[PDB]
């Protein structure tokens, strides 16, 4: 986990969208959902972050 | 205080808050009593066949066998048409085929009427 | 041919006064020979079909099936020889007369000129194979399954055997060339209607396609090895040689009736692989993966693009070759343990530990990653059905995603687990299987450097 | 079998201790709030009534299970521990060394000896396990999931191969 | 090189002058000399070897022409052998022309990364190049289903100076 | 008891209870344990459903409905005022981007025979 | 020695064949390999045509 | 056209050769970790310079080779296309990779197939590097779906573990999800 | 017992550990703004 | 007991908050400072604010109950960080913790548009929410070692089984699929 | 079998803790404060907002050419 | 800003909306008010590669910042006077926004109040 679901794997994701940057900006409707999602995604991963009691699982 | 565990199909019942080991009778002791007597026939003829050094073959499960079966071909001999499987033959077989062919047909058609009058352009497009 | 069709012909007399032991050698080392004259077809020429003779022809659709049939008789081979070394010699030369004989049938089908030759020698197939599937199948239902698989090609033969004869009265001559250049609007007219139903027909109960085709899960799992594979690796898509022959007369009435067809292989497809999600028989779980990868090559036909050809002979030919891989695993474990259950044998990888490795490319393979052979054929169709219809990559793409749990399934409840107590007999795996399976897996993996071989007619 | 209460109460005090051990983390408060609950355990220990007893049970299994803690601590050598069958991969059958080649069998001369005379320590006793069940099954089947000992001298106990050569907890 | 740029056109570099004020020196200078001295150089000395080594037994290839045939405009009805011609000339006219796609599809991709962040309006010529190229082509060949043929392509043609006949005639009123 | 006689052709197999493997005494002994079952019990007749990596009906702490009840909750919750926040966007004291030569029309993908018209910023 | 001999094996005789792949193999194929253009600012030089970039006019003294 | 060009294209192949020298099993067996660690050192400083060119010239590459298949219009072939966004990751990827596959040596001290866990490892980062270096979108799918199943195996590294396999079951099956948009 | 007695005893709070090495580091920070304001007078 | 383990774990502890002039600082805080300048979703805005003061938030955990605390494990301690690979591998990455988030931004070429001119009150909202996080986390962390006795919240029950997610998601759809294929 | 701990276990006592490991936990611990302060004095305005956000109610009407309410 | 609440909870009406304005024409009431210019001439500008979004009218306080970054190289902890008078040329044309932001915002009420007024005395 420490290679690949850290910082060299899971990055797939977000990259994908930098390799089409210059066609985000185009549209209004579908950019705001990225941020849309990437913020529900922050708060709950993070609300179900704090109360947990294994260590690996908390960085993940 | 906190009101009790509904239990669900997905979420079963825990064995700890159950009434039947919370209310017992001599009766349900004498027939849980020997479960380990049934069991054990399984167990103790089981482990004689694996601990034997003669035995160089695989042990079959009969009831492995039976549920192979019980899924495999002991259904149509023993499916029995009633109105509960007709409509369910109907409901999960020609229904969704003839849905698809709804959406897919009107699709094609929307599709099909708009390029006729030249609404959709496809200026780009060229390989199909 | 006459190049390939006469030395596959001399092959019979020559394994039936082969040594007493030595058949088996003999006829391993010429069919392995007789493959390798065979790939001096797969080069085609800029448009023109290549043709030899009058009654046989070959283009860039046929002789990537003709090798593919002709590499695949030394595998049935090696396959077949553990468990017919128990028996009589003749029976066992019967045998190998008998792969012999349905291969040659093969190799003259697919390159057969005339469309009436190509229907007798395509339904000819079916006398090797069932008496393949029936005599020395291991099982109780054969017997039944043998009946259904023979009775269901030939209920759709019959109305093709009408319609092609139709077509010879009216038109004129039937060869897949005049055919071509002399191409008439087929109007759409219920006379017509039912003369695009009966060219189809046949060729759709071959591929199978769903609803007409619970004859593949009898045929194919009570069938011996030699035969499991080819019920599922060449014959198959025997029926998709026909379909793309056959539709260059049914135009364009096949977009006004192709929608039963399309709306059957793509919803069904989706149900297929969820039988494959829960199954009991590993045979039985390649055999239902067959009709889901069958099923996309049946509407991958009826769009009639450019683009779904390519990706129908890409797919054809990548699951050919890899369903006939899985059927060789599949006969690995059921020869050690002797049954086909499940979770009666799970736990591999610990004991046997190329073998899984061999199982994970083989699982690999169906799975289709980039840039695996059977991976560029479902994306190509995926692109041409998306361009026919939007919505259809709803359906597409869900079996995609269903196909990722069934064959990675396999592969968790067979190898990754620990091992079953009670079964002993387990032994290391003999040359023979690992050697088998690398000529499978090998030439898959090698294809994918050059695509053009086998992309079809239409690159 | 039938589990008797006084098991079962002893398993609600091993578990709900280990499901505060999950809440209360810090030792100090374990050890408090574990002798308030082995306490208060023992405070109601005369009920002459054993329908009484069940009747405390009647609210405690429904206290532990909504003070339960939802992420409950286990050691991970067990159900639910992360090291759960982690080195089970390496547990190979004892049975499969009979497969390898003799160059790998005269790799080893002393084990693989001696491995013969564990076959054959286990073929000679084989019978003897054998005649030794039926001489003392109970009559009607074998009543308990139980095994019976070695009764007599010179004699393995009975059904012993699997559990004497089982693979160790650790094979690396 | 071995083309010509009429017919893949890269307009001429503009390399600026590197001429840094800061004494401290310039690494990527060093790692590009010693790249030269430790590997470019025996490459190019293998090279050239390799080619006088061709040189020294030269064969030669030449290009296979089709010279021009009927096609099936007035290829006659029936006339198998005509037809036969056609077909194959259209089919290679086809291959041609699938190719000539090919060509402007590189200049855009050539346009694209040679003027990076410009790629909007540097090079919007090639941008309406492949305009014309893809409309054209759209009429010419796209959707003549996987069985094409030069009747199928009179087929589509026909359809499109009938339909502009009607308009014309429409228009001109 | 067997199954109930819907015609669905389960015949006299029995209906054994709808509780996963994953519901079983880990420290009993198994004679499969990866499965946690023994030798020639009546297997459930959905077994490959309820295998220890499959569907697994083990009791959670929560209640099924309360489980439901709270997540399809937050979803709609948070999913609810994600749209207000949309009919209410946050933005700066601040007006748009003032951009030289008419919103550079001739860089933005613009035709150069149009000649767009006059947009111009001037000094506030 | 056993660095000195990676990098022969490792990195010295697979770059070489790479710059050979992508010397003349490659470079003799149009359209393979292109760069963007070397950004350039008005002031420094162009190598090739020789003539100094005309440098910008006066900036409004905006300084802080 | 400089060294830009064709050292940044190696880098990817003295990453993959550590994969073609398994098979052969001229390596050492009880130092194949450290084989596949200054391998990846070895990659590590030579795509570093990588970006002394992007501070410096501030320039980028496309590198288009070998072509696949000449596919109707399409001109689907292998192509690298070195940017921003790339230049830099793979110095930062093989820097991660590099630190961890040190740590991973006293960590994984006892498991016996060593050996195989470090091929799974390079075998990942070569789909991630070809993920990070992809011109067109096929290339592009060919990481997207080898890391997924190189995870799946690297998730169920430890085999046995019941559990392991459902979660790599679950990471292929929530990826497959993500890969209907692809 | 030995889980506060022995060498395991006074821990540090959370804070203090925060800025473990401040001790060290407002001394590099001094020795550093020295050598700026000795670099600062030179010029 | 591990001086150079806390060590690093504190560091990247602190890189996740992003304090300044760290690793952290040179990405995160540019990012709620660009977010604030923006014509953003507004209850998208709030949200990251929430999150990056919850990012303190676990961080406390991972530091309060790991390191700073008496001892609980097993009573045979075996704590050993002296082998020189793994010193290594950390120091190598530590030290790109302390750098190369000031290196790489000046090295990269400005191209990106700098909101310059912000109000100052939301130009360091991302250190006042990490301390803030900070202080109410470090408070109700030490809220264990008071000696009250604990009930469990229902909103701290639907935290820690993730939401309620995985026993909906990962039992419901799934049996009903399963369902329905049988 | 043979040696090669140079730690040695300890039972409910505090682990043996050798010279490498203090003083280089000890050195970075130290550095990274060193970059904290350094960058700090160098570099304060990034963090404190180095351009002032003018107040929008002390501009005036007149360079906001905001002609009166007299017309 | 503070704006936002007195656009919303607010009446919306005297505050703006960022989505259309201006909306009045901005010279009127503007005695001659002066006309933008960029020193960067387009061809250069382009050539600089310069993206979309950093184009504005400040965009030449680019050209000298990257000139300098790229002779200066390795030196990346120099330029940065050139850097901040980017920055502080940022500031410039920043706060010209919220100039014209808040007339449109004093405007909005300007014509409101008017609008009542010239109304309700008839
Ligand atoms: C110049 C030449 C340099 C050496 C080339 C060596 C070969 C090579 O790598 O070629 C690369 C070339 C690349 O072509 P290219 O266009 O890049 O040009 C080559 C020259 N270079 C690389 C320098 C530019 O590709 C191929 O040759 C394709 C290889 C395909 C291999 C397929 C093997 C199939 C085997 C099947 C066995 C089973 C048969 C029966 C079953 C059939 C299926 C059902
Ligand atoms: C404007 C800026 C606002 C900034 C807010 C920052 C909030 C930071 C998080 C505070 C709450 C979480 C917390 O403090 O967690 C630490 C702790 C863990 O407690 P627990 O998991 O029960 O373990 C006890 C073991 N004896 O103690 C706890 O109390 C855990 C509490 C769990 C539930 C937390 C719910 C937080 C909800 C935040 C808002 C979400 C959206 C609405
Ligand atoms: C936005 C909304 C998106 C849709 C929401 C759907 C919620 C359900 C998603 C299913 C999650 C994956 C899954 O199958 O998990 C079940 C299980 C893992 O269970 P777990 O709780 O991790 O416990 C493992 C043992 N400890 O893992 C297994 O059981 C693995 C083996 C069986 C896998 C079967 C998977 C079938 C999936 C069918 C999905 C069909 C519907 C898809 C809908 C979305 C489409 C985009
Ligand atoms: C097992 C059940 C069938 C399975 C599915 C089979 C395929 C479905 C279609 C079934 C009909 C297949 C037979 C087709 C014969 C040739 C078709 C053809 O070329 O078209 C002719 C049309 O074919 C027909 O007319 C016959 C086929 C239609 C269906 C009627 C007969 C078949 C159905 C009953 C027998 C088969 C069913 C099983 C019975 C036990 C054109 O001739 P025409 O009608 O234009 O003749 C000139 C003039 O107009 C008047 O003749
Ligand atoms: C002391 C208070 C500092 C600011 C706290 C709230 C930060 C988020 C809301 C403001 C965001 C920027 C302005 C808007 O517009």
């Amino acid at each position: 986990s420490a290679l690949l679901h850290s910082s060299t794997m899971v990055v797939a994701g977000v990259f994908l969208l930098i390799r089409f940057y210059p066609l985000m900006e185009t549209n209004k409707l579908v950019q705001t959902m990225t941020l849309c999602l990437g913020a529900i995604t922050t708060l709950f991963t993070a609300l179900c972050a704090i109360t947990q009691n294994d260590i690996k699982k908390i960085v993940a | 205080s906190f009101p009790k565990y509904k239990p669900s199909r997905l979420a079963t019942l825990p064995a700890t808050l159950d009434p039947a080991e919370y209310d017992i009778s001599p009766e349900t002791r004498k027939a849980q009593a020997e479960r380990l007597a049934i069991r054990s026939r399984l167990k103790r003829e089981y482990l004689l066949q694996y601990n034997d050094p003669n035995r160089l073959g695989v042990i079959e499960d009969p009831a492995l066998i039976r549920w192979t079966y019980a899924r495999s071909a002991n259904i149509y001999p023993n499916f029995r048409p009633t109105p509960k499987t007709s409509l369910l033959g109907a409901l999960f077989g020609i229904g969704p085929l003839f849905f698809w062919y709804y959406v897919f047909k009107t699709d094609r058609d929307k599709k099909e009427k708009l390029i006729q009058e030249g609404k959709l352009d496809q200026t780009f497009n060229i390989s199909y | 041919m006459l190049k390939i069709i006469i030395p596959t012909t001399m092959l019979l007399p020559m394994t039936w006064m082969s040594k007493h032991n030595m058949i088996w050698i003999n006829a391993t080392v010429h069919s392995l020979l007789i493959s390798l004259i065979s790939l001096s077809l797969l080069n085609q020429l800029g448009e023109n079909s290549l043709n030899f003779s009058l009654t046989f022809f070959s283009d860039s659709l046929s002789a990537p099936l003709l090798v593919l049939t002709t590499w695949l008789l030394p595998l049935m081979l090696m396959a077949s020889q553990s468990h017919l070394s128990k028996e009589t010699t003749t029976r066992k030369k019967l045998y190998i007369t008998m792969l012999i004989l349905l291969q040659l049938f093969l190799i003259m089908t697919f390159t057969a000129t005339e469309l009436i030759l190509f229907y007798i020698l395509f339904e000819a197939t079916l006398v090797p194979t069932l008496i393949i599937i029936t005599r020395w199948g291991n099982q109780t239902e054969r017997l039944n399954a043998g009946l259904y698989f023979l009775f269901y090609t030939l209920a759709g033969s019959l109305p093709l055997l009408v319609a092609l004869v139709y077509i010879q009265n009216t038109t004129g001559s039937l060869n897949f060339l005049i055919i071509h250049y002399w191409s008439h609007p087929l109007s759409n007219s219920w006379s017509n209607i039912f003369m695009w139903l009966a060219c189809i027909m046949a060729f759709m109960v071959k591929m199978p396609l769903y609803g007409l085709h619970l004859w593949l899960p009898k045929a194919h799992v009570e069938a011996p090895i030699a035969g499991s594979m080819v019920l599922a690796a060449v014959l198959l898509k025997l029926g998709g040689y026909g379909m793309m022959r056959i539709t260059t007369i049914l135009n364009p009435l096949t977009n006004y009736m192709a929608y039963p067809f399309l709306m059957l292989s793509m919803w069904g497809m989706i149900m297929t692989s969820s039988i494959c999600l829960r199954q009991t028989d590993l045979k039985s779980l390649i055999a239902y993966s067959s009709v889901s990868h069958m099923a996309l090559v049946i509407v991958a036909i009826m769009i009639q693009t450019p683009w779904s050809f390519m990706g129908a002979t890409a797919l054809m030919i990548a699951h050919g070759l890899t369903s006939s891989m899985l059927f060789c695993l599949a006969n690995t474990n059921y020869e050690r343990v002797h049954s086909r259950t499940m979770i009666l044998a799970r736990g591999l990888q610990t004991l046997l530990p190329l073998m899984a490795t061999w199982w994970l490319m083989a699982s690999l393979t169906n799975l289709a990653l980039p840039p695996s052979i059977n991976l560029i054929g479902e994306l190509f169709i995926i692109t041409a059905s998306f361009s026919w219809s939007n919505i259809t990559i709803i359906l597409m793409g869900m079996n995609m995603m269903i196909t990722a749990l069934y064959s990675l399934y396999m592969l968790i409840t067979t190898q990754r687990g620990k091992y079953t107590h009670h079964i002993n007999n387990i032994k290391a795996s003999f040359t023979r299987e690992n050697a088998l399976m690398a000529l499978h897996i090998l030439p898959l993996l090698l294809l994918t450097l050059n695509p053009k071989m086998i992309l079809g007619p239409l690159y | 079998a039938y589990l008797t209460h006084q098991q079962k109460v002893l398993r609600l005090y091993k578990r709900a201790l280990r499901h505060l051990e999950s809440w209360c983390v810090h030792r100090d408060k374990y050890r408090y709030f574990a002798c308030l609950m082995r306490a208060r355990f023992d405070e109601h220990k005369n009920e002459k009534d054993m329908v009484k007893a069940t009747q405390l049970l009647r609210q405690a299994e429904e206290e532990f299970w909504y003070g339960q803690h939802p992420q409950p601590y286990i050691f991970p050598e067990s159900p639910g521990g992360t090291s759960y069958e982690r080195y089970e991969c390496y547990k190979v059958p004892e049975w499969c060394l009979d497969d390898w080649h003799p160059s790998e069998k005269a790799m080893y001369p002393d084990y693989f000896a001696k491995r013969e005379q564990w076959k054959r320590l286990r073929r000679e006793s084989w019978e003897r396990e054998v005649k030794q069940l039926q001489e003392e099954t109970p009559p009607g089947g074998p009543r308990t999931e139980a095994l019976p000992p070695a009764r007599k001298e010179g004699d393995l106990p009975p059904l012993w191969w699997h559990i004497v050569t089982r693979p160790r907890e650790r094979p690396m | 090189d071995s083309w010509d740029k009429d017919v893949y056109p890269e307009p001429p570099r503009r390399t600026p002058a590197p001429a840094p004020q800061t004494s401290l020196p310039n690494p990527v200078t060093y790692l590009t000399k010693i790249f030269d001295l430790l590997v470019d150089r025996p490459v190019t000395l293998a090279r050239e070897f390799i080619e006088q080594q061709h040189a020294k037994n030269r064969y030669y290839y030449y290009h296979r022409e089709f010279r021009r045939v009927p096609d099936i405009t007035e290829c006659e009805e029936k006339d198998i052998l005509c037809m036969f011609e056609a077909e194959m000339q259209w089919r290679r006219d086809y291959k041609v022309d699938q190719e000539i796609v090919n060509i402007i599809q590189e200049r855009l991709k050539a346009c694209q990364q040679r003027e990076g962040e410009s790629y909007r309006q540097n090079c919007a010529k090639e941008l309406e190049q492949f305009t014309q190229v893809s409309k054209a082509f759209q009429d010419r060949y796209s959707d003549l289903g996987a069985h094409y043929s030069a009747r199928k392509c009179l087929a589509k043609q026909k359809q499109r100076m009938l339909a502009e006949r009607k308009a014309a005639k429409e228009a001109a009123a | 008891e067997p199954y109930p006689d819907d015609g669905m052709g389960y015949g006299d197999y029995p209906k054994l209870p709808d509780r996963s493997q994953q519901e079983r005494d880990p420290w009993y002994d198994w004679d499969h344990p990866d499965l946690r079952l023994n030798w020639g019990e009546p297997i459930h007749w959905d077994l490959d459903m309820y295998i220890r990596n499959r569907v697994d009906t083990s009791p959670t702490p929560v209640s099924w409905n309360t489980m439901c009840k709270h997540l399809s909750g937050f979803v709609a919750f948070m999913l609810f005022m994600f749209w207000v926040g949309e009919i209410y966007p946050s933005y700066q004291p601040v007006g748009p981007k003032q951009y030289p030569y008419n919103d550079l029309y001739l860089e933005r993908g613009g035709d150069p025979t149009k000649e767009p018209e006059p947009v111009v910023h001037y000094e506030i | 020695y056993r660095h000195s001999i990676f990098a022969v094996t490792h990195v010295l005789i697979p770059v070489w064949i790479i710059h050979y792949y992508l010397k003349y193999h490659v470079t003799a194929k149009p359209y393979t390999v292109v760069e963007r253009k070397p950004r350039i600012f008005p002031g420094d030089t162009i190598l090739e045509t020789g003539e100094v970039i005309p440098l910008m006019k006066e900036f409004p003294d905006q300084h802080h | 056209m400089n060294p830009f060009a064709s050292l940044t294209l190696t880098t990817l192949i003295i990453l993959t050769i550590p994969i073609m020298m398994s098979n052969s099993n001229i390596y050492k067996t009880n130092l194949y970790p450290n084989y596949v660690k200054t391998t990846v050192s070895y990659a590590f400083t030579l795509s570093l310079v990588p970006l002394l060119m992007f501070m410096h010239t501030g320039q980028e590459m496309i590198i288009s080779n070998w072509h696949w298949m000449t596919l109707q219009t399409v001109e689907l072939s292998l192509s690298f296309k070195m940017d921003y966004f790339s230049v830099m990751f793979i110095p930062v990827a093989l820097f991660v990779t590099w630190s961890i596959m040190e740590f991973s040596m006293w960590y994984m001290h006892s498991d016996p197939f060593i050996n195989r866990f470090f091929k799974y490892l390079v075998l990942f980062l070569i789909t991630m590097m070809i993920l990070v270096t992809a011109n067109n979108l096929f290339q592009l799918f060919i990481g997207w779906e080898g890391v997924g199943i190189m995870s799946f195996l690297l998730i169920g590294w430890w085999h046995g573990r019941t559990d392991a396999n459902t979660a790599a079951l679950q990471a292929i099956l929530y990826n497959r999800i993500g890969d209907i948009g692809f | 017992a030995w889980r506060y007695s022995g060498g395991f005893a006074n821990n540090v709070s959370f804070v203090g550990a925060l800025l473990k090495g401040f001790k060290w580091g407002f001394a590099a920070f001094v020795v550093a703004v020295g050598a700026e304001y000795y670099l600062e007078s030179q010029n | 007991a591990m001086p150079f383990t806390t060590t690093a774990l504190i560091i990247g502890s602190l890189a996740l908050t992003g304090m300044p002039y760290l690793t952290g600082f040179y990405s995160k805080d540019l990012i709620i400072e660009a977010v604030n300048m923006s014509y953003t979703n507004a209850w998208a805005l709030l949200m990251t604010l929430i999150a990056t003061s919850l990012t303190a938030a676990y961080s406390t955990r991972i530091i309060f109950f790991a390191f700073l605390g008496k001892p609980r494990f097993p009573p045979l301690v075996l704590i050993n960080e002296n082998n020189p690979l793994l010193i290594n591998s950390i120091k190598r990455l530590l030290i790109g913790s302390i750098f190369a988030g000031f290196i790489i931004s000046n090295n990269i070429p400005p191209m990106t548009v700098p909101n310059t001119t912000m109000p100052l009150y939301m130009k360091m909202t991302a250190l006042i929410v990490t301390i803030m996080g900070f202080m109410l986390a470090l408070e109700l962390n030490n809220t264990t070692y008071y000696l009250k006795f604990k009930y469990p919240s229902q909103t701290y029950k639907f935290s820690n089984m993730l939401g309620y997610y995985p026993s909906i998601m990962h039992r419901l759809p799934t049996y009903h699929n399963l369902s329905m294929s049988q | 079998a043979g040696g090669g701990v140079h730690i040695e276990p300890r039972y409910r006592q505090f682990p043996q803790l050798t010279r490498s490991q203090l003083i280089q936990a000890e050195f970075f611990s130290a550095t990274m404060w060193f970059w904290i302060l350094w960058r700090f004095w160098h570099d304060s305005d990034a963090v404190l907002g180095h351009f002032p956000y003018p107040d929008p109610s002390q501009w005036t009407d007149e360079e906001l050419g905001i002609l009166p309410d007299d017309e | 800003g503070a704006h936002l609440a007195r656009r919303y909870l607010g009446d919306a009406s005297k505050e703006p909306d960022p989505l259309r304005m201006p909306t009045f024409p901005p010279d009127y009431g503007f005695p001659e008010r002066k006309e933008r210019e960029m020193v960067a001439t387009q061809q250069e500008m382009n050539d600089a590669q310069l993206m979309l979004q950093q184009r504005d009218y400040c965009a030449h306080y680019l050209i000298q910042l990257l000139k300098c970054k790229r002779d200066s190289f390795p030196n990346f902890l120099a330029c940065k006077h050139e850097q901040h008078d980017w920055d502080y040329c940022e500031h410039l044309d920043y706060v010209k926004r919220m100039k014209e932001f808040e007339r449109e915002r004093r405007l909005l009420q300007r014509k409101k109040r008017r609008e009542q007024r010239e109304a309700e005395m008839a």
